[PDB]
């Protein structure tokens, strides 16, 4: 119960502390209480290493605050954002001693924060920014500079020493180039990770213990003298996350991953798409510790019987050899999912296959909130919208379809304003756009459209 | 200069030709009925 | 209800206006109310921008009436045809203060409009109508010429500037070149718009919310933070008009559209098939905000169990992969079409595939009645013709069903006089076709012989 969840568990350690909110809006600085800092033997100014969520890193300068609690942190938005993580996150730290005096750094800015300026961005921007400040940085940081009634948004490009390194008063800083586009920071910005994935708790679980732990710590597995499974099948009806959790797994793992799409092998011609497999097993092999996603196998490992096709079934035999193929000591974890696992050729189930199945099903009322708040976490919601009593009245909904609920709940909010919007215009609005919100009304209206629907 | 002159003074005419038909429609009218 | 149709209704705004008859037939002029240019703040002879249907616009030149309504817009048939719209139809109206005299122009005549005259056309056409005119005109404008007891109609095929231009004393009139085919500019003034479509005001609402709107103004739903979806099956059963709602898309839409016929794509060779798919979704990603609109879905991807084919199987596949490649940044939409939704390949129907339906069902009698209007617009009927009571005496039938009643009908009415027509005749006689119109008896013999169709 409380065991089955263990590995999920927020660890009472001194390095695992609350991300509030700061007193103060500068990039490289975080504030601990001078407790905390006795604790983990960390004196002032020193250089501390962060980890938020999916795979990111900050390196910072600690700082003592007698208004910040021991068990919290404080950080301005940018460092959140370059942690990937909200106030009342936790996140973990340690000291840096082994950070270098960067040789030259390249930094860019983002294009929508410049639009257009004649001035040198280096004199203007960077070196009252970085003069005698010896700065840390991180290869991917984004931070924010003020100058002259006017903020500009850059990118840490490339560092040297890589990946993170002190701007010192000798370290070349390269500003040149092309800027950055926002929308595709605004695509990073949003990768899934497992704070996307609501609902699952039981099955992200199960999915760390046989997948990221394994790979992770192969010493524990050798230590007790057992072998960890190396075929996991998620299976589930459809719109239960489970691609989700696919891109969730991709963006946390420390492994290699490789995603394979059932459809896409099988649009490929005669032979490709065998070979196309062959390389990605290969691939994960060559780049271990590694993690190989087969979505939709069904596409690919319908039954035997199923498939009229004579290369159909030689690409399934090619996949079983494949998985069979897996000596055990290439630290290659196959993960799979599908919808239709009744569907699924049999002999891919067998032992050292896909041998362990994980149930991605229909949640509960409480994951349906889980969901919900996911979902709406960035969309404008009036006051007068109540998630909880939404979660009660969608019994049998799984993910997707309270996605929709949502997006047909924005749509219904959208039609209230067409009296105003124009097809024809060019622009919309603008007090018609501050102004629009999702009301409780509009969810009411969806739900009860979705009726018919189910 | 000239131009925009050129302008108005058609601008101007057209006016006056479609006021003149105008009258015409509605003398027309009258004798229909 | 009202805001399911929201998207439909016509604003309340000073810049729509009701097309009315026009006093004087200058192809250039439009009259308003004297109070209305007041509001609109359009002084006498103001260059104008005006919207009509299918994309279609005329620029014109703006003057008082007080015999014109306030809420109306006196337009010659010139401009009306121009602005593909009858008397009492709706038209947006802007001032144009951009408009720069025209370099050159390029006008021809239609061939029917001249066959034979040794003329020159323009010192005895376009000269005399344009002199010291200063008239505004369009890219594919068609206007009406007098001179010497004959009329010339022309288009307007090149301006420098395009679109349009003001034509002054020293822009270069080009009237030199093959004639324009008449027929050619019937099949355009025949182009199927929303007003050709009856029976499915519901249908192209949600269409238009799910299509239009979302390619048209993307900022409202990144606004209120929701991706709209990017895949929407019609279905109906036959002869409902989802082929003709695919038609007026595509005459009507701003975006970029491709049209995929299932039949035509199944036609071709083995993986000419698939090269064809991928280029279709490639161009529209290229020359996005685009539209897709696959007709006949369910020829291209019925149940990976019906086909016993490798190949018609491998272009499913393709399909699948396609829609899903549709990263979020495309602005493509696909469309598709089906009158068999139980045939189609489940997998097409999940979330990021055609997660959207909408029945272009049965209609109505007064849906029936729409469609009948449409149908026999172009029609000679008889004044006992009582298209209420034919509306009243269909049901269960469709669009089609009463596109052939309709032909039936007048089969009939020529039948009625075969008599006086023969087959080896090379001329139909005049008073017999000026004569010739369908009769309610018409109407009533073809919807007898229905009973034996239905
Ligand atoms: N567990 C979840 N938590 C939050 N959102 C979810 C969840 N499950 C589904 N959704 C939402 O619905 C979308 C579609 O789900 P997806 O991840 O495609 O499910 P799926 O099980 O892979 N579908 P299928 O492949 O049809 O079996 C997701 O991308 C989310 O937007
Ligand atoms: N809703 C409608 N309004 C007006 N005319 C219609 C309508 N529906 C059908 N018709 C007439 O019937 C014709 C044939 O219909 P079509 O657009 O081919 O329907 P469809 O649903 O595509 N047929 P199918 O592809 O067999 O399912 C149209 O081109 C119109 O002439
Ligand atoms: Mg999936
Ligand atoms: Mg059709």
């Amino acid at each position: 119960d409380d065991l089955s969840t263990a590995i999920l568990k927020q660890k009472n350690r001194p390095n695992r502390l609350i991300v509030d909110e700061a007193i103060n809006e500068d990039n490289s600085v975080v504030s601990l209480s001078q407790p905390k800092m006795d604790e983990l033997q960390l004196f002032r100014g020193d250089t501390v290493l962060l980890k938020g969520k999916k795979r990111r890193e900050a390196v910072c300068i600690v700082l003592s605050d007698d208004t910040c609690s021991d068990e919290k942190i404080r950080m301005n938005r940018v460092v959140r954002n370059n942690l990937r993580v909200r106030l009342g996150d936790v996140i973990s730290i340690q000291p840096c001693p082994d950070v270098k005096y960067g040789k030259r750094i390249h930094v860019l800015p983002i294009d929508d924060t410049v639009e257009g300026i004649t001035g040198n961005l280096f004199e203007v921007y960077l070196k009252p920014y970085f003069l005698e400040a010896y700065r840390p940085i991180r290869k991917g940081d984004i931070f924010l500079v003020r100058g002259g009634m006017r903020a500009v948004e850059f990118k840490v490009v490339e560092t040297d020493p890589s990946p993170y390194c002190i701007v010192a008063p000798d370290t070349v800083i390269h500003c040149e180039g092309e800027p950055i586009k926002r929308e595709d920071e605004e695509e990073s910005l949003n990768e899934v990770g497992y704070d996307d994935i609501g609902g699952c708790r039981k099955q992200l679980a199960q999915i760390k213990e046989m997948v990221e732990l394994p790979l992770r710590h192969p010493a524990l597995f050798k230590e007790i003298g057992v072998k960890p499974p190396r075929g996991i099948l998620l299976y589930g009806p459809p719109g239960t996350g489970k691609t989700l959790i696919a891109r969730a797994v991709a963006n946390e793992t420390g492994a290699f991953f490789f995603l394979i799409n059932g459809p896409e092998i099988m649009s490929k011609l005669a032979g490709e798409s065998e070979s196309n497999l062959r390389k990605a097993f290969e691939e994960a092999e060559k780049n271990a510790p590694a993690i190989i996603f087969i979505d939709e196998l069904d596409a690919i490992a319908p039954k035997r019987e199923k498939t009229h096709g004579e290369v159909e079934r030689r690409i399934v035999s090619q996949l079983l050899t494949l998985m069979d193929g897996l000596k055990q000591r290439a630290h290659v974890i196959v993960m799979a999912a599908t919808n239709r696992p009744n569907s699924i050729d049999p002999a891919l189930r067998r032992f050292g296959r896909f041998d362990r199945e994980v149930d991605i099903g229909i949640p509960d009322a409480t994951g349906r909130l889980e969901i919900l708040q996911i979902h709406t976490k960035n969309m404008k919601l009036a006051d007068d919208v109540d998630l909880e009593q939404v979660a009660n009245e969608t019994h049998g909904h799984v993910g997707a379809d309270l996605a929709a609920l949502c997006s047909e709940a924005a749509l219904q909010a959208i039609r209230k304003k067409m009296d105003l919007i124009d097809l024809e215009d060019e622009t919309i609005d603008a007090e018609v756009m501050n102004s629009l919100a999702v009301t409780m009304d509009d969810f009411r209206w969806a739900l009860s459209q979705s009726n018919r629907s189910h | 200069v000239k131009r925009q002159e050129a302008l108005a003074a058609a601008r101007l005419k057209m006016q006056e030709e479609l006021n003149a038909q105008v009258e015409k429609h509605k003398e027309k009218l009258k004798q229909l009925e």
